[PDB]
């Protein structure tokens, strides 16, 4: 599990599922 | 035809939300994993999001279209099961 921030702001949740 | 990306609602769909959480993976591409990421519906774009997937290394560049559009479905999806 980690949270990806894209330059712009929009933060993102990557998961297994 | 079919996409392949698949794009589920993230919370429970309450209505009268302006901005819903969203959870995309991929099954045939025709990090290998899910990527949950929040969406607006009246301001923010399906092709907006697919970009910024993509300028952080999820997909290709010029596969940008097919995500937006896998994105922009299920929003669809969720807005014709809103009535």
């Amino acid at each position: 599990l980690t949270q990806v921030v894209h330059s712009a702001g929009r933060r993102f949740i990557v998961s297994p599922v | 035809e079919d996409t392949g990306v698949r794009v589920e609602l993230a919370e429970e769909d309450h209505g009268r939300k302006s901005t819903i959480a969203l959870r995309l993976w991929v099954e045939d591409p025709k990090d290998n994993g899910a990527i949950e990421f929040t969406f607006d519906l009246e301001k923010e774009t399906p092709d907006e999001v697919a970009q910024e997937m993509i300028e952080s290394g999820f997909f290709h560049e010029s596969d940008v279209k097919i995500v937006a559009k896998s994105i922009r479905d299920r929003v669809a999806l969720i807005q014709w099961r809103r009535e």
